[PDB]
């Protein structure tokens, strides 16, 4: 039901949020003084 | 070639056209624009999996803007 | 000056593809360009911000990551 | 209703357009001047700024 997809779509968009935390960790390592 | 998503020129003549509206002469660093890029296409093509989501809750293949509409809810977006 | 056009419709077929969508309604083409359009105009907006902060004219790599990681904070 | 996304056809939405699918020069920094890294403070105060601006929009 709707609690299921709302599970999922949060469940993603934690992953997301810890996908761009990677992703701005190496442009900082890359960039970064 | 499936790697193309937005192409690099569109997107960089769009984010200028942007920043302008807050400050007026503005350069870029190139990695500035590829940074914004990245981010964009991240964002869009998880709203595409979690629009895809709604629908299929809703028993539908076609995804509609009231799909785009309840998954940016959900994601606390507005 | 219209560069939201440069947000094609084959663009918005390929993000929509890598999504994993298999049919799409005529109108998610202008909502998809609605919904970048905000988007991008609220990061950018961060980004300058750090910009005129820093005292410069130029949106470096380094803007644009603290307005990601600010926007990580607000967008939700 | 809708529109096939994977169907006859899809081949002519990823050509490859090297006019476009590289940023141009207009616009970029091309000489790595005046582009310093934010201080603490300048970040601080760019964050106080924004906060107070968010706050007032609602």
């Amino acid at each position: 039901g709707v609690d299921s997809l709302k599970a999922a779509i949060q469940s993603r968009q934690k992953d997301r949020q810890k996908e761009m935390d990677n992703f701005l960790a190496q442009m900082e390592a890359k960039y970064s003084k | 070639s499936t790697e193309l998503l937005i192409r690099k020129l569109p997107f960089q003549r769009l984010v200028r056209e942007i920043a302008q509206d807050f400050k007026t002469d503005l350069r870029f660093q190139s990695a500035a624009i590829g940074a914004l890029q990245e981010a964009s296409e991240a964002y869009l093509v998880g709203l595409f999996e979690d629009t895809n989501l709604c629908a299929i809750h809703a028993k539908r293949v076609t995804i509609m803007p009231k799909d785009i509409q309840l998954a940016r809810r959900i994601r606390g977006e507005r | 000056r219209d560069n939201i056009q440069g947000i094609t419709k084959p663009a918005i077929r390929r993000l929509a593809r890598r999504g994993g969508v298999k049919r799409i309604s005529g109108l998610i083409y202008e909502e998809t360009r609605g919904v970048l359009k905000v988007f991008l105009e609220n990061v950018i907006r961060d980004a300058v911000t750090y910009t005129e902060h820093a005292k410069r004219k130029t949106v470096t790599a380094m803007d644009v990551v603290y307005a990601l990681k600010r926007q990580g904070r607000t967008l939700y | 209703d809708g529109e096939e996304l994977i169907g006859d056809g899809m081949e002519r939405d990823y050509r490859a357009i090297p006019e476009l699918d590289a940023y141009e020069a207009e616009g970029l920094a091309l000489d790595d001047e005046d582009v310093e890294e934010l201080t603490a403070s300048q970040r601080e105060a760019a964050e106080r700024a924004m906060r107070q601006r968010d706050r007032e929009a609602g």
